[PDB]
RNA sequence: GGAUAGUGGCCUACCAUGGUUUCAACGGGUAACGGGGAAUAAGGGUUCGAUUCCGGAGAGGGAGCCUGAGAAACGGCUACCACAUCCAAGGAAGGCAGCAGGCGCGCAAAUUACCCAAUCCUAAUUCAGGGAGGUAGUGACAAUAAAUAACGAUACAGGGCCCAUUCGGGUCUUGUAAUUGGAAUGAGUACAAUGUAAAUACCUUAACGAGGAACAAUUGGAGGGCAAGUCUGGUGCCAGCAGCCGCGGUAAUUCCAGCUCCAAUAGCGUAUAUUAAAGUUGUUGCAGUUAAAAAGCUCGUAGUUGAACUUUGGGCCCGGUUGGCCG
RNA sequence: GGACUUUUACUUUGAAAAAAUUAGAGUGUUCAAAGCAGGCGUAUUGCUCGAAUAUAUUAGCAUGGAAUAAUAGAAUAGGACG
């Protein structure tokens, strides 16, 4: 007899099982941004579809309708806030446009590579997941973080690990221990 | 129709195909890296284009 | 690390407003340990079957040792 | 305006007319009559575990020519007798009479599968250890 | 009038003949507790709700009742019925649809563990009690995030490209490589402190902890629908596959395997149901000459439906909310 | 306060409207499913934003409309006003 700890799922799965075109395009997307699943694509296209839906429902209301104004704006300022929606096209008919890549480009996965720092979307994966890089002094290790535009400036290696000082790490310290134990005494 | 046919031969062909054991082969990468492998195999450097494209051809 | 702290105006006020597991935790009170939970319960349930002091039933059972 | 009453207060006639013609839908009729529970060897349930009576060699239908290795099974909740296929090369070696098998449907809503005449079920487990594992050899049948 | 806390055929006495029904009474079925709700996403719908909240009902089946503000109570009594326990054979006792735990049933579901620290509840009450409730154990029920690798160098091979009278390789890298190179990390293990009622895990973090013999990804599939072979070996209408169309009787693109390959991936197959596809239930929105389907015909009650016409036209004022051109 | 009034359907707006659920705003649970937090300094003696909004229909209530549909009226005048 406790409150239901509510949940929902975050992806949808394509109606047509075997569409070469869609499998080609999806694959290119995994090899472009360094994803491991078709789920990582499905999940984002699920977000896009719930957005596009609300966008359509709002667009059918009258202009200057109180709900259309209140919720439409919140959605637009929300999409601008993370970096999917450009400043120029800032009036929900572009959110009705949009596409998956605009969402993909904003992942901490893709940003850590984007301003150097990695020079491989995969080196970007392994770096993030391995506790390097952060935003504040706050480490994040989720490839799908999505860089919040105004924290783009704070993508650096973290106070810990190599690449940002503090230590080399038990690999290199083992080798330095092999030099100090073999060559000397 | 017939319901009491012979039953001796049940399991025949599996029992008389010659056992060939598997072959020890390079370990294939799991997860994202495998997708990478597919991407560079299917799109980056390409393979043949004999008329169009093929994926599992033997001798051609 | 983010926690929570209380500071009392005296040490009698802490000893009297604090959960007795924190006084145990710090060094300001013993952990008076007792029987298991179902142990005490079972002692209660035993003790429900007796009406009165109980020594009277020892002496009445003492007469059962003969016959 | 052929057939249906179009008017604004004939919702009664339209409802009833729908009710009546739902009965011509074979799956509405099944669901409402309770056929699931009444006929059918399973209870309506998804599976049912029974006992092996005898091992049969059903001859397949035309234009195929085979012997289809099955088992007559008597359901534990029904005592109903049911002839069930033993799938994959071998496997009829794995059963034996009086054994305890888990029959499942064939995936055709009733109805016999391919050329196996009048077999509407298939064996999924024997002796609690599942054909598949035995066929490949991941498992081994219990002692007795 | 009696009875009830009280209205009332609730009950009794007298009196009447009424009440319901094709706008479906009455009866039968329900593998029926009702609702908040759930699944399915053009819409209209279809299906579902034993189950975290609300209401109801029950405590093996019936009835009866004591106590009391409140029960027709069952972790209360009383009787019967059905179960069923102990015995010294005289008797006496039990009611898990509470917590755990067992048998049974089955396709189908976990510990006879810890605590009142929290949420709240009760008493004479700050304190006592609480299998309410919380903690852990079992737990791939559903849901979330997402490791299984990242980066150089070298050996040729290229595709580039300037030049080509012609050796060609040299820079910018595409990468297939059976020697290489140092880097990185938690999975685990584990001081410590954090955590907690006490624990256990998580978040922290000393010491450890990756090179192919791992710390080694799976589940189906590769004739069509349907994404991937006409490779090799086997069998020879057999064994088997095959939702469906169909494969197998000696060069099997469907079987048994090896190789390679495809799809989804810490998940994937199967069965049963249901929803979509389904405008194959059609209100939206079906069809009925010959494919399924107009009653042989006419009357006709319920039902559905039902021609036009009754203050229209002109005049005046008042104040709003968008939008323009200026601000 | 007295005296009387033909009946409806439709639509409008509004009240009465549990929570969780759905839709949805805000908030960087490191991301996410969630949760309803949280955010600022003099971080030695406090300052502060929140915890929205929507749907919620059929019936009943309450108000506006008077098109479209019904209904009643005066013909053995037992009609209307005074
Ligand atoms: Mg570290
Ligand atoms: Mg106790
Ligand atoms: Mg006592
Ligand atoms: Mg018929
Ligand atoms: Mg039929
Ligand atoms: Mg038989
Ligand atoms: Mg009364
Ligand atoms: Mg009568
Ligand atoms: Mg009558
Ligand atoms: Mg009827
Ligand atoms: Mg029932
Ligand atoms: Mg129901
Ligand atoms: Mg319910
Ligand atoms: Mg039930
Ligand atoms: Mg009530
Ligand atoms: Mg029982
Ligand atoms: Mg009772
Ligand atoms: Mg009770
Ligand atoms: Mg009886
Ligand atoms: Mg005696
Ligand atoms: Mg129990
Ligand atoms: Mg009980
Ligand atoms: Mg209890
Ligand atoms: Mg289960
Ligand atoms: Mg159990
Ligand atoms: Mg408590
Ligand atoms: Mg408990
Ligand atoms: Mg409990
Ligand atoms: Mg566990
Ligand atoms: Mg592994
Ligand atoms: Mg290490
Ligand atoms: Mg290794
Ligand atoms: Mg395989
Ligand atoms: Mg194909
Ligand atoms: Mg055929
Ligand atoms: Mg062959
Ligand atoms: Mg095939
Ligand atoms: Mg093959
Ligand atoms: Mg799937
Ligand atoms: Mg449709
Ligand atoms: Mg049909
Ligand atoms: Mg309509
Ligand atoms: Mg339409
Ligand atoms: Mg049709
Ligand atoms: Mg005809
Ligand atoms: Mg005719
Ligand atoms: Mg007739
Ligand atoms: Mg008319
Ligand atoms: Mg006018
Ligand atoms: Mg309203």
């Amino acid at each position: 007899p406790r409150a239901p700890r509510t949940y929902s799922k975050t992806y949808s799965t394509p109606k047509r099982p075997y569409e070469s075109s869609r499998l080609d395009a999806e694959l290119k997307l995994a090899g472009e941004f360094g994803l491991k699943n078709k789920k990582e694509i499905y999940r984002i296209s699920f977000q896009l579809s719930k957005i596009r839906r609300a966008a359509r429902d709002l667009l059918t209301r009258d202009e200057k309708d109180p709900k259309r104004l209140f919720e439409g704006n919140a959605l637009i300022r929300r999409l601008v806030r993370v970096g999917v929606l450009s400043e120029d096209k800032k009036k929900l008919d572009y959110v009705l446009a949009l596409k998956v890549e605009d969402f993909l480009e904003r992942r901490l996965q893709t940003q850590v590579y984007k301003l150097g720092l990695a020079k491989s979307v995969h080196h970007a994966r392994v770096l993030i997941t391995q506790r390097h890089i952060a935003v504040g002094k706050q480490i994040v290790n989720i490839p799908s973080f999505m860089v919040r535009l105004d924290s783009e400036k704070h993508i650096d290696f973290a106070p810990t690990s190599p690449f940002g000082g503090a230590r080399p790490g038990r690999v290199a310290r083992r080798n330095a221990a092999r030099k100090a134990e073999a060559s000397g005494e | 129709a017939k319901v009491h046919g012979s039953l001796a031969r049940a399991g025949k062909v599996k029992s008389q195909t010659p056992k060939v054991e598997k072959t020890e082969k390079p370990k294939k990468p799991k997860g994202r890296a495998y997708k990478r492998l597919l991407y560079t195999r299917r799109f980056v450097n390409v393979t043949l284009v004999n008329g169009k494209r093929r994926m599992n051809p033997g001798p051609s | 690390s983010v926690g929570f702290g209380l500071v009392y105006n005296s040490v009698a006020e802490a000893k009297k407003f604090e959960p007795t597991y924190r006084l145990v935790r710090y060094g300001l009170a013993e952990k008076v340990e007792k029987a298991s939970r179902q142990q005490r319960k079972q002692k209660k349930n035993r003790d429900k079957k007796i009406f009165g002091t109980g020594k009277r039933l020892a002496k009445k059972v003492a007469r059962r040792n003969a016959d | 305006g052929k057939g249906k009453p179009r008017g604004l207060n004939s919702a009664r006639k339209l409802r009833v007319h729908r009710r009546n013609n739902r009965w011509a839908e074979n799956n509405y009729k099944k669901r409402l009559l309770g056929t699931a529970f009444k006929s059918s060897p399973f209870g309506g349930s998804s599976h049912a575990k029974g006992i092996v009576l005898e091992k049969l060699g059903i001859e397949s239908k035309q234009p195929n020519s085979a012997i289809r290795k099955c088992v007559r099974v008597q359901l534990i909740k029904n005592g109903k007798k049911v002839t069930a296929f033993v799938p994959n090369d071998g496997c009829l070696n794995f059963v034996d009479e009086n054994d305890e098998v888990l029959l499942a449907g064939f995936g055709r809503k009733g109805k016999a599968k391919g050329d196996i005449p009048g077999v509407r079920f298939k064996v999924v487990k024997v002796s609690g250890v599942s054909l598949l594992a035995l066929w490949k050899e991941k498992k081994e049948k219990p002692r007795s």
